[PDB]
């Protein structure tokens, strides 16, 4: 008992990110399965100390 | 569509706690900031808190700094606000408001918010050490004029509301019912009056029907000359 | 804190003529060609509905007679012809720097033909005098404009600080207001003085009117 | 006594809103539309060669149903099978009809 | 843009400039007027052009396409026929949506850049005769008529003629 | 980064600046001190928040997805059902890896630009009363006390008031 | 490019600089010579290195690929097999032609920035003792030997030593 749109066979996962990596099998409105397990999008400037 | 619905205020003695809850529906709650904005009685709008969609930036207006704590539950779609160590100055109706800006980045205390897009029901929080008394309904005696008028002064009750009517609601026109006023004792009183034709200041008997649900008080007075 | 100052305070115009309000900011609230100012209507016993955002766009629901305008540091809301479902307070707001701040509020009523009050004084009730303190009451009935003024006089000693008042909303047929006033004393001091009177001074009273009772 | 020179750029009374990397909507002096979204309503007969099947399915045409012998030996770039179309001869099925049309 | 001339130190653009994208406004002894700069206008348009042509030399001349609408419920093959198109169409949108949005943020920052360029062509002409007010405006420090500043516009400005005057107006 | 402001001509970053992202540390008669420039800091934050939201507006709500695992060895049809999916995934990842790259490259170049933009905007405002020290510090050439300084920070600094003083400190 | 140094305010390029990508050419009391500036010729080559390296690793390794050429006419299962691959192909080709087009535009603009970067490194060193002619050339306002040219290029110039000497040549 819990809300969650996107089902995999591994269990539910949320769709707030644009890309999953949990299973290419997917029922519901789920982020698209990409091969990489991490992709970081930079939200600040270059760090320099 | 969009719909915010607030919860759980009322009477609360000074120095003690309370916590409000806003239950959002009809939009993607988790991707928007939320605010609390309060309003003193018969006064204006103050801003109280913001909490980002992240749940991880939160800032408070100085008056409620570090007594209050704005909290958020993006799974159960509902916004909370802990009110510890309350006091007089905090008496107000309290409103949740939705930020206009999508996935805002409140990385700082000063950053610009969005406008206030939809607002909630509102919820009243009273902060006084008075415990409940009941209304003391006195009448008001007729006199001279062209057509004169008569009423019921309702002294020392707490908390609001009190609700009047005239002759089981069978008299409505000419009735005025004045908003309450808090005497320095802490108890509210109000006034209620009706102008009428003078040609029945005897025959037409006049029962006024007072009520105070919070003490279970019901009174009914009559209104006569001399 | 950025100080939002609204002006004027109260307004009033004839149902179907133009009305207009000003919000003055403590500093520019304009930034990258957006004016981070919004306007709210608030009718009583209710929250506020959003009227205008980004200084001059109408929120979907609003009808075409409302208009925001201005840029930087002075803004001006405009009801092009005041229909009667407008009587509310009107609040301007800035959201360009946290803490968001609001204007003080501009109550807009309906302008109408002048209207004298009808003044009635009441003495304290026999039931009451049994428990220690004593209350006199004064009632100003269906008058207009809003700005009446009662003054209590215990044996012609202008009273003060013991008296309270409140007024009703504007009526949805006549548009008069109506005022009640409660001079509270102890029974202690009620039994000394004989002449109680409230002296109403007001636009529709070419000179102050005084209503009074004697004790018996 | 001394002058001032100022550089600048032009504007219009109504630019178009476009999308960007950072901005959803942002107004520029002019746009152009990359998505075709409208149709004349009619198939042109040039420059491709169109054969209008009318009340024949292409399969029927081939099989040689009476009211389709109008089509014997015909040649088309694009064969346009009409929904008004029918068959009217011994009742048949073609397994992998799918493919025999194709 | 990224250069912060357009919608930056250049307060706002000019609606009374119908013969060009970038250009000049003077005030002086004789009067006041305005002219476009034709090279920097042509510069910008000549890119936005090629850019466009580039964005468009494609239209899928392939190739016996497959059935995509359906008369029946068929199960396995049909399913894949739909998955295969439904997928393609998803990708080819992403492709499109990315394309305009890059193309557009560049198309913007590029024209901002050109307004900088014109500005640096002009400062470098006025070596020590002028100063940057800060709002895309130069204060020359010498008397300059409608034939003078015409030199500046058409790149034929000598700075040593006026130097002695200008310097003395500035530093004295 | 493209502009050379950050990670370059400004030696390194100020770890003690917590009010915002861009700033002013000074030194004059009334000791030293720091202050954060907001009109900038928001400017960047805006752009990021902005592309953040552009980047995430999609979730592949596309129809019946075929079977992707298989219990038995089958042949031609099963083979095509894997190839289709395998190929889909490979592109989606290519897309995915390129987005992060372009975006991130841009995000850096963008924050760089804003630094430089501040530094220009300031130098302009300082018309003829300081010189670029080289390291992204100025040398204001008069006695500018904490009053005056803030003027320059929040825009109000009128250069003419000083000039006399500073022209003389520079060339005498 | 964007920054408009190369193919811009710097007329054209030196076909006889063969030890570097950016540099200086002098004319002084002692004659006429040239040197590469290394730091910048490195940082321009160092991004291109990364960039290339980034574009490359990347090779499609999967999985019992479907048959692609066909020796019969089979209608539907084939019609799909081809369209699956036919479609894939068009995607990668686009996917490719975009990458190269993107990368380049940038490679071209970053190399441009590096020049303009080296232009402004110099300008700030020669604080007051020179003035930009606008053809990518300064006019130093004093006597400067081979030992002083080479002192500029290796970061060790001392504006203050030739200060007084500089100002008289400019103004009087
Ligand atoms: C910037 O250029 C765009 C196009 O690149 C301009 O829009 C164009 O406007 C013209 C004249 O109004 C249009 O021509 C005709 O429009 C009418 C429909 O209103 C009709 O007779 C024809 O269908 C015909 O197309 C035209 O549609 C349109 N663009 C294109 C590509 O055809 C725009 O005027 C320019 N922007 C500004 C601010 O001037
Ligand atoms: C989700 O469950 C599936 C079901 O097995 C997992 O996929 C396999 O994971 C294991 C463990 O790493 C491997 O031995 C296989 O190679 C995977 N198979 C394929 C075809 O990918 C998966 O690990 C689970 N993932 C998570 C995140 O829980
Ligand atoms: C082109 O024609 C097609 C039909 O082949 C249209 O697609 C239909 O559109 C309606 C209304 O939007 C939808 O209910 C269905 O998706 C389609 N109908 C059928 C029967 O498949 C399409 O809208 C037309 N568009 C234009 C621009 O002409
Ligand atoms: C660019 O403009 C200049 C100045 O407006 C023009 O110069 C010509 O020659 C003299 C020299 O300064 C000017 O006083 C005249 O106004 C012009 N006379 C003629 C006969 O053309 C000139 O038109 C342009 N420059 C060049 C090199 O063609
Ligand atoms: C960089 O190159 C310069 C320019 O030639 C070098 O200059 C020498 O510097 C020292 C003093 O620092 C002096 O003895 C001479 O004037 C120079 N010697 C020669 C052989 O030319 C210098 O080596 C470098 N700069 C620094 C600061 O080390
Ligand atoms: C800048 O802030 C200071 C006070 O901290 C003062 O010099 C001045 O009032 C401010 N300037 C502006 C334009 O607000």
């Amino acid at each position: 008992t819990c809300i969650s749109e996107c089902i995999t066979p591994n269990g539910s996962i949320p769709n707030d990110k644009p890309f999953q990596n949990v299973n290419k099998i997917t029922y519901g409105a789920c982020p698209k399965y990409v091969k990489q397990n991490t992709l970081k999008l930079a939200t600040g400037m270059r760090n320099v100390p | 569509q969009v719909q915010l619905v607030e919860s759980g205020g009322g009477v609360v003695q000074p120095g003690r706690s309370l916590r409000l809850s806003c239950a959002a529906s009809g939009f993607t709650f988790s991707t928007y900031a939320m605010h609390w904005v309060r309003q003193a009685p018969g006064k204006g709008l103050e801003w109280v808190a913001v909490i980002s969609y992240d749940a991880n930036y939160k800032y408070y207006a100085d008056s409620v700094k570090g007594r209050f704590t704005i909290s958020r539950d993006n799974s159960k779609n509902t916004l909370y606000l802990q009110m510890n160590s309350l006091r007089a100055e905090d008496t107000a109706v309290y409103y949740c408001a939705k930020d206009s800006q999508l996935r805002s980045l409140l990385y700082f205390e000063w950053l610009s918010q969005g406008y206030f897009d939809y607002w909630g029901q509102g919820t009243l929080v009273t902060v006084s050490s008075a415990s409940t008394k009941g209304p003391s309904v006195f009448p008001l005696a007729p006199s001279s004029g062209g057509t004169a008028a008569l009423g019921c002064l309702v002294k020392d009750y707490f908390p609001e509301p009190v609700t009047v009517s005239w002759n089981s609601g069978a008299l409505t026109s000419g009735v005025h019912t004045f908003p309450a006023v808090l005497q320095s004792s802490g108890l509210y009183s109000l006034s209620s009056v009706v102008t009428v034709p003078s040609s029945s200041l005897g025959t037409q008997t006049y029962i006024c029907n007072v009520n105070h649900k919070p003490s279970n008080t019901k009174v009914d007075k009559r209104v006569e000359p001399k | 804190d950025i100080v939002m100052t609204q002006s004027p305070d109260s307004l009033a115009v004839s149902l179907g003529e133009r009305a207009t309000i000003n919000c003055k900011s403590s500093q520019s609230v304009t930034f990258n060609y957006k004016n981070y100012l919004a306007w709210y209507q608030q009718k009583p016993g209710q929250p506020p509905k959003l009227l205008i955002y980004w200084a001059s766009t109408r929120e979907s629901g609003v009808p075409d007679r409302f208009s925001g305008s201005g840029s930087g540091t002075d803004f001006t809301l405009t009801i092009s012809s005041l229909q009667a479902e407008d009587v509310a307070v009107y609040y301007c707001q800035q959201h360009y720097r946290t803490p968001p701040t609001f204007g003080q509020g501009t109550k807009v009523e309906i302008k109408r033909t002048v209207a004298a009050p009808s003044v009635f004084i009441f003495p304290p009730s026999d039931e009451q005098l049994k428990s220690g303190t004593a209350s006199v009451v004064c009632l100003l009935n269906n008058f207009y404009p809003r700005e009446a003024k009662v003054q209590w006089k215990v044996d012609n000693a202008l009273q003060s600080g013991n008296s309270q008042e409140s007024v009703t909303e504007q009526d949805s047929k006549d548009s008069t207001y109506s005022l009640s006033s409660t001079l509270t004393l102890s029974k202690a001091d009620y039994e000394k003085h004989k002449v109680y009177a409230c002296e109403v001074t007001h636009q529709g009273l070419s000179s102050p009117v005084t209503k009074s009772f004697n004790r018996g | 006594s001394t002058a001032t020179l100022c550089l600048g750029h032009h504007a219009v009374p109504n630019g178009t809103l476009v999308k960007t990397i950072t901005d959803d909507q942002i107004e520029v002096t002019n746009a152009t539309e990359l998505v075709q979204s409208s149709s004349t309503g009619k198939i042109c007969n040039n420059p491709h060669r169109i054969l209008d099947g009318i009340d024949c399915t292409l399969i029927d045409a081939l099989l040689g149903d009476p009211h389709c012998d109008v089509f014997q030996n015909e040649t088309w770039d694009l064969f346009v099978e009409r929904s008004k179309a029918f068959s009217n001869c011994y009742p048949y099925d073609v397994p992998d009809y799918a493919s025999l049309r194709s | 843009g990224l250069f912060g001339a357009i919608a930056g130190f250049i307060e706002n653009g000019w609606e009374g400039m119908i013969d060009g994208w970038y250009g000049f406004r003077h005030q002086n002894s004789e009067g006041t007027g305005q002219a476009a700069d034709l090279k920097s206008t042509q510069a910008a348009i000549d890119q936005i052009n090629g850019k466009l042509n580039r964005v468009i030399e494609k239209t899928n001349e392939k190739f016996h396409q497959i059935e995509k609408e359906f008369s029946e419920v068929e199960g396995r093959i049909q399913d894949l026929e739909k998955y295969v198109e439904d997928t393609k169409i998803d990708l080819w949108s992403y492709n499109a949506e990315l394309l305009v949005a890059l193309e557009n943020q560049h198309t913007i920052d590029l024209t901002d850049s050109e307004m900088n360029k014109l500005f640096e062509k002009t400062r470098r002409q006025l070596r020590e005769n002028a100063e940057e007010m800060g709002n895309g405006c130069f204060k020359i420090y010498h008397k300059c008529d409608n034939a003078c500043i015409e030199s500046i516009r058409n790149g034929t400005y000598d700075h040593d003629v006026y130097r002695d005057e200008a310097l003395n107006n500035r530093f004295q």
